[PDB]
Parts: C-alpha cells; structure tokens; sequence
C-alpha cells in the first residue's frame, strides 16, 4: 500500500535495499571472521558523533523551525562542557583508576546504595530520554517518506532492529559506525546545500523566515476559536542566540548555568562518551580530541538547526501548522507539528537515489542505537538490580532475565511513545532537555560536590540524590501528567509549580539537592582523609597510599604531558574558544 | 551591525580569561 509518493520510485529503493543488504553483509561476516591507541584526532571525532543521532537531527531541527536560532545555543554550550570534560572530569578518571562515575561515586563515598540507586535512575533515562526518543525519532522519518502511524511504523523500526541485533549486528559496530557517520555528515552537507539552494541563499533563509507563517488560522472546533496571531507567526527575535531572561522561549540565564549543570551531567557521566574520551594514549590526545571536538559543535548549527527554519520558510502548511485539526491530520498530534521538519526536509528536496541513502543511514543509525540501548540496559539490569535481589544465578537464568528485561523495556518505551510524540507542545527538543532538567542536576550536584568538597559523606551523597528525586519528581511527573498541551490550549498544570522554565528549574534543584547533601552531610560522620586520595581535588597531587572504601566490600593511571605539546593544547583550546565566542557574538 | 557584536563577544571573553590568569597569577601561587 505505497504509489507515486517520493521515496516509491526504485532509484531510492534499490539504494536502502543495498544498504540494509550491506549492514547485515558486514554483520555476517563480523560473526564469522573474529584506554590508550586512539589519537588525538580519532578520539576527537568519536565525541562528535556520539551526539550526531537522528533524535538529535529530529529535535534540533525540529525546534529550529519552531523556535528560530537558539536551540544552537545548546550547541555551542557543548562544546565549552566538552572542555570541562577534557580538563576536569577526564583527569579524575586517570586519577582515581576509574571508568564509570558509578566506579567514582563506589570508590568515593563506598555503599551499595548509591550504586543501586544510579542504577535505577539509569534504567529510567533510557526508558524516557534514549530509547524512546529513538523509536520516536524513527516513526517520524517514516511517516513523513511513507505515510504511517506511529505504531505501524515502531512495529518496523523494532522488526529491522530485531534482524540487525541476531545477525552480527553490535559485534560489526566499528565498520558500520564509521562508515555510517562518514555517510550522515556527507548526506547533511549535501541536503544543508540543497535547503539553502531551495530559499535562494543564506540572505534567502534571513529574509524569508521571519514572514514564514501558516495560512490555516481557523477551527472548526470552537472554544480554540479564531487562533490569535501571537502564536501561528514566528517569533519576532526568531534570529537571535540570547533572549529575553523572563519571556524568551531559551532564556540566556538559563542556557548558561542550567545546561551546564545538565549537559555537564550527559558529558561528565554517559557510557559512551567517557568510553570513547578514555582511549587516548594521554591526557594530551583526550584534550587535544576534545578541542577538535569543539570545533565540530558549530557544525550543527548549519546543517541541523538552519534546515528546520528553511523547512518552516519552504513548507509552513505542514511544518508550522496551529490548528489542532490540521495538525493530527499532518503530523498525528494536535498539539503541533514542527517534529517533522528535517525528515519532510529530506523526502521533499534530496533527489533520487541520493535521497534512499539519506533514509536509509538515518534508519540504520536508529537501529544501530536502540540495539546498543537495549545491550547496556539489559548488562546493568541483569548484574546490578538482579543480582542484588537475587544473587543465586544461573548464568542461563540470568540470560533469560538478560533477555525479558528487553521485552519490558521495549513495552514501556512504546507505551511512553505517544507522551513523546506530544510532549512540549510537539518539541522533541524540548521534552529531551526538559526530563534531563528534573533528573540530572541532582547527581549534577553530587558529583561536583563529590569532587571538589571532601567532606561530603555517603549519607549525604545518598539523601542528596534522594532528595533530589523527590522535588523532581514533584515536576516531572506532574507535568507529563496534567499535559503540557500548547500555544493554542494552553496546559493546565499550576505555575506555582510549571510556570518557570525548565533549565531554570534545573538550576534550582541543583542549588537545592546541592544544600541537601552539605547538610545531611555536616550533620554526620566525617569520611577519613586516609581513604580519599586522588579522588577529591584538594588530594590529586597526593602520591600517598589509600586504603579503598570498595576495598572493605572486596575483603592507565597516568596524568603525565610533554609540557611543549601541554602549551600547544593550552593554546589550541583558548584560540577555538575565542572562534566559538564570536561566532556565538554574530547571532546574539 | 552583527560583526562589531562579535568582536565585542571575543574582547569581553579575553577579558574573562585575562581576570581567571590573574586569579592562578595572584590568588592561586
Ligand atoms: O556513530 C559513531 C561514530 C563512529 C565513528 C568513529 C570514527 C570516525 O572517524 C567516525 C565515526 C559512534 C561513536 O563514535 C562512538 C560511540 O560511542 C557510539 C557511536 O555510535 C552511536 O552514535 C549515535 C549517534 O550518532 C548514538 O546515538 C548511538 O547510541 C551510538 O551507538
Ligand atoms: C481578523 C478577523 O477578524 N478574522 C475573522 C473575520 O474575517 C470573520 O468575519 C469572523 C467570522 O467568524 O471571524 C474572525
């Protein structure tokens, strides 16, 4: 059930045919064939990509076309925390001997419990922020290339996933992860060129944007009534990075000192990112990454962000659509549509052949990071929370709870899947950075207290996060469920609580959960200085023998740098810093 | 005009790292 829409003529179907041939080619064969290394410039790029995802392509797009310029603030926020995890928190790990931030926070504070219960906040930001932002972002690429439900088409995104985990798959990840992201940045700049061709140039995409407004103002339903002008036309500073601190959609306040405390929290402490920033063969090699890196963070700005404006400038009937009629009937949802963007963007101007390639590495790409979601999620499930329960296994047993794990987390994610799909007024974005703002600045909080004040305790690490969970929750819970709703029928949750933006209530629960944890804290027991050695800041320079708090549940540790090549990685990141800052100057 | 915005971005962030050099210089020893 498929005619004469713009991915059914076969150039396009040959071409994803071929590659998802080609994905499962290099998995067979993968399964037949059977911390230093990694250089500057390779383990550079792989921070790059770690964040390149089409949920990432989606959302920032997306809220490009909603919102304008300013979700490239979020960019270019990242790329200073992306600094702050090659100077501060990839030393520590060198330092203390550690991996993981659950390794740090076993060495630094010493219970099972706060292991325990990262754990399952874990489990909960794969459920709500990887997994189903994933299957989300899959079901909108395919609806928009071959109309589809939602359901339809995870049903598919789960079948193909399912076929690329059993055949090789994960095993085959270095081949197809390089030559999947050499593909998606090529396909990007190619179609950024095209968008940009579509609008007539960049002065096209300026001049353009800002008048780029639906033509359906009007309901059939009234009580909406006749849609007021405020909310339809696009937002009068639609071109500016920093906005107004009260009013703006991405408040400046906000953007600084709350995405750190949440992008801090993503960098500081993913599995993936720290996996790929401890592979160099120094600390030199991770910063000097980490300062390409950089470099690679305003890259999205063009080819994500300017895409969605010129996906509202070239499709506003659908891209940009306010009444809650029309927008079901585009997008399925009636709170909005913008989440449609980038995928209407390459179906509508890719041409053929070029555009099956496009489809078909953004649908691998979504395969490739739901099966890596589901592996990671069924290890810590399966060791930490089972064994914990019950600590009897058989290693079967525990491969079968391995694999039922999957079951449920595929089952919730897909129920969660329509709270996404309208979740901040129809903002991919938004939703993403929103359940990050209730639940990171706790553990914000904590690893930067852990880190830089000694004598914080494991009560206090522990009530801090628990704390810290509760005021959240007193957030993130209320809001998905009195519903978010939108521009046209506002929400109806209080403001007492949902007034105030989301990274300013990120930066509060972090101040907040931040004087838990002091408190608590000064209220018990001091830890011993004996037994916390190169794990505090005050004690990194130490070189004095600890007696591990891990240790008592028991019973590449090199910060070295040629001081020549230390002032060159010095000055490449103060020069990439001032390129930032001015590029950032240009479009505030 | 959005260039002179820029070149006010850099000197401000100069600035900035100019009082941070001062801070590990004098406070910091
Ligand atoms: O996709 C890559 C790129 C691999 C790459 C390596 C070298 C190079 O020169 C270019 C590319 C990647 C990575 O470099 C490090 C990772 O740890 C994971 C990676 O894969 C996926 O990256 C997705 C975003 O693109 C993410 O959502 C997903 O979960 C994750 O598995
Ligand atoms: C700007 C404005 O007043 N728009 C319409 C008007 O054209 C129409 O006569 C009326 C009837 O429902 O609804 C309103």
């Amino acid at each position: 059930g498929a005619q004469k829409a713009l991915i059914d003529n076969p150039a396009d179907i040959l071409v994803i045919a071929a590659y998802f041939l080609l994905v499962i080619g290099v998995g067979l064969w993968s399964m037949c064939r059977t911390g230093r290394s990694m250089v500057w410039w390779p383990v550079g790029a792989s921070l790059f990509a770690s964040n390149i995802g089409s949920g990432h392509f989606v959302g920032l797009a997306g809220t490009g076309a909603a919102s304008g310029l300013a979700v490239a603030g979020f960019e270019w926020n990242a790329l200073f925390v992306v600094l702050l995890l090659g100077w501060l928190f990839a030393p520590v790990y060198l330092t203390a001997g550690v991996i993981t931030m659950p390794q740090y926070l076993r060495k630094r504070f010493g219970g099972r419990r706060i292991r325990l219960y990262l754990s399952v906040l874990s489990l909960f930001l794969y459920i709500f922020t990887k997994i189903s932002v994933d299957m989300f972002s899959g079901a909108v690429f395919i609806q928009q290339a071959l109309g589809w439900n939602i359901y339809a088409s995870v049903i598919a995104l789960l079948g193909i996933t399912m076929i690329y985990t059993v055949t090789g798959g994960l095993a085959a990840l270095m081949y197809t992860d390089t030559v999947q992201t050499f593909v998606i940045l090529g396909g990007a700049c190619i179609l950024m060129g095209y968008a940009f061709h579509e609008v007539g140039g960049y002065s096209g995409l300026f001049d353009k944007y800002l008048g780029a407004a639906t033509s359906l103002t009007v309901s059939e339903d009234p009580a909406v009534g006749n849609i007021s002008s405020f909310c339809y036309r696009p937002r009068p500073d639609s071109y500016h990075l920093l906005r107004h601190p009260v009013t703006g959609d991405l408040p400046w306040p906000a953007l600084l000192l709350g995405l750190t405390i949440v992008s801090g929290w993503y960098w500081c402490s993913d599995q993936v990112i720290v996996q790929r920033c401890l592979a160099g063969k120094s600390l030199t090699h991770i910063k000097a990454g980490c300062i390409l890196c950089g470099y690679l963070k305003l890259t999205p700005m063009f080819l994500m962000v300017m895409p969605g404006m010129i996906s509202r400038i070239l499709y506003p009937d659908e891209v940009a659509c306010v009444v809650p009629e029309v927008c079901r009937r585009v997008c399925g949802t009636e709170v909005g549509c913008s989440n449609i963007a980038y995928p209407r963007l390459v179906v509508k101007l890719m041409p053929n052949g070029l555009r099956g390639l496009m489809l078909a590495v953004m649908l691998a790409a979504l395969m490739s990071s739901l099966a890596s979601i589901f592996n990671s999620s069924s290890t810590l499930f399966t060791m930490d929370i089972y064994t914990r329960l019950r600590p009897r296994a058989g290693d079967r047993e525990l491969l079968l709870v391995g694999r039922l794990w999957v079951v449920f987390i595929v089952v919730v994610s897909v129920a969660w899947l329509p709270v996404v799909q309208a979740a901040q007024g129809g903002q991919l974005f938004d939703y993403i950075q929103a359940v990050s703002s209730y639940l990171a600045p706790p553990v914000s909080a904590v690893f930067v207290l852990a880190l830089f004040v000694p004598r914080v305790n494991e009560q206090g690490a522990f009530w801090g996060l628990i704390g810290g969970l509760l005021m959240g929750l007193a957030r993130l819970i209320p809001e998905f469920s009195f519903g978010s709703g939108s521009c046209v029928q506002p929400s109806a949750c209080p403001a007492f609580l949902c007034g105030v933006h989301y990274l300013y209530f990120a930066i509060v629960l972090f101040f907040c959960s931040g004087l838990l944890t002091l408190t608590v804290s000064l209220c018990t027991a001091p830890i011993p200085r004996k037994h916390l050695h190169r794990l505090v800041f005050s004690l990194r320079h130490s070189k004095e023998e600890r007696e591990d708090l891990d240790a008592d549940e028991q019973q590449l540790e090199d910060i070295s740098e040629d001081p020549s090549w230390a002032r060159v990685v010095n000055l490449n990141a103060l020069l990439m810093m001032a390129v930032a800052v001015f590029l950032w100057g240009f479009y505030a | 005009q959005p260039w002179m915005q820029g070149l006010i971005a850099v000197a401000v962030f100069l600035v900035l790292v100019a009082i941070a050099f001062a801070v590990n210089h004098f406070w910091c020893q």
